[PDB]
């Protein structure tokens, strides 16, 4: 009752979040200069970390 | 601070201007590095720059704005433009564009186009409302382009014989067939002078290859 079991799904979601926080910091520092009418919501995101 | 304002004045004005701005000796650099360093040091004082140039499409997707000072070639002062602007505002080769520009940002090496203001001497809002070239219906020339000055100068004869030998019109297809050292250069110069005098509304451009 005090020991919890985690499956592959929970670990995968955890690692997805670990990558997502890095991509979040990246998109936040990239949004510091992006203005209106200059970029589509595609270039600010990279595949690398996640 | 516009790009053309440094694009057209001779190298000497650039020399005195940079020597006034407290520069490293600009006489050691090329015209393009002259304008590049001057625009760098101007933006280093905190000014938003304006610029202009003709667009060239590259195969990697992005485009580059060239000037007539470099005869439309690659240079340090060419303005980089992203492919997505070419998408949204419907850009392509030949579109001359003037608008907001900034020097290359941190780690970059070419100017960036912020805000489009004039596309081929038009509003960028109507620039998307254009007709293509191959979809055009060609015709023969109907409007006469009179080449005679009417002042009767000594060289003007070479123009009047034009109106007597081979008439020209808007959209004409003309071929000059002549051996070397026969007088093609003076003929072409008189053609350009007469067109720029009698028809200043039509844009006039000249190609000199090799
Ligand atoms: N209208 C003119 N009046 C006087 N001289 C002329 C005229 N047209 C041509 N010339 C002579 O011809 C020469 C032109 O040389 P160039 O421009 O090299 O001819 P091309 O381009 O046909 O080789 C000049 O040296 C000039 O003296
Ligand atoms: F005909 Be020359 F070479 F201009
Ligand atoms: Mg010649």
């Amino acid at each position: 009752g005090n020991r919890r079991i985690r499956s592959v799904g929970e670990m995968a979601e955890n690692q997805f979040r670990v990558g997502l926080v890095r991509v979040e910091r990246a998109v936040k520092e990239r949004l510091s200069l992006g203005d209106l009418d200059t970029l589509m919501p595609q270039d600010m995101i990279n595949a690398k970390p996640i | 601070m516009n790009l053309t304002e440094l694009k057209n004045t001779p190298v000497s004005e650039l020399i005195t201007l940079g020597e006034n701005m407290g520069l490293e000796n600009l006489a050691r650099m090329r015209k393009q590095d002259i304008i590049f360093a001057i625009l760098k040091q101007h933006a280093k004082s905190g000014e938003d720059i304006f610029g202009d140039g003709v667009l060239e499409i590259l195969q990697d997707g992005f485009g580059f704005l060239r000037s007539a000072d470099s005869s439309y070639l690659a240079g340090p002062d060419d303005i980089y433009v992203s492919p997505s602007q070419i998408r949204r505002f419907n850009l392509r080769t030949g579109d001359t564009i003037s608008g907001k520009i900034r020097p290359p940002k941190e780690g970059e090496r070419y100017f960036a186009l912020l805000k489009v203001n004039e596309v081929n001497f038009d509003k960028p809002e109507n620039a998307r409302n254009k007709i293509l070239f191959e979809n055009l219906t060609p015709l023969h020339a109907n409007s006469r382009l009179r080449m005679e000055r009417g002042n009767g100068s000594t060289e003007d004869l070479t123009a009047r014989v034009l109106d007597l030998a081979s008439p020209i019109g808007r959209g004409q297809r003309g071929l000059i067939v002549a051996p070397p050292k026969a007088g093609k250069t003076m003929l072409l110069q008189n053609i350009a002078q007469s067109i720029a005098y009698n028809h200043p509304d039509c844009v006039l451009m000249v190609l000199l290859i090799d």
